[PDB]
């Protein structure tokens, strides 16, 4: 799947 | 063509999101006539944040983080490399 992270 | 963007981290961060595959094995994609393994991409840019002001754009596909190749990498591998920057980040990207 696709995952997201905030920077 | 690939381009290189320097982003200096602010006290609130870099101001961008990254989205991509959890595990290896994603589909190949042709960009500018060149075939690439899966690339994590910039999925959002905070307006007025550090990445925005430095020229990072939504959809930018990440080839390298601090000159470490991340083509075909997992999401965690790319996340860990960005956090190892520690107040400075160099992204090599393919913009849309």
């Amino acid at each position: 799947d696709d995952v997201q992270t905030s920077f | 063509g690939p381009r290189v963007v320097r982003i200096v981290k602010s006290e609130s961060g870099y101001g961008f999101n990254v989205r991509g595959q959890v595990s290896e094995g994603g589909q190949l994609r042709s960009i500018n006539g060149e075939l690439y393994a899966p690339l994590q991409h910039v999925s959002a840019v905070l307006p007025g944040g550090a990445a925005d002001r430095a020229g990072v754009r939504k959809g930018d596909r990440i080839l390298e983080v601090n000159h470490v190749n991340v083509e075909g990498a997992t999401h965690k591998q790319v996340v860990d490399l960005i956090r190892a920057g520690e107040k400075e980040l160099i992204l090599t990207v393919l913009s849309v």
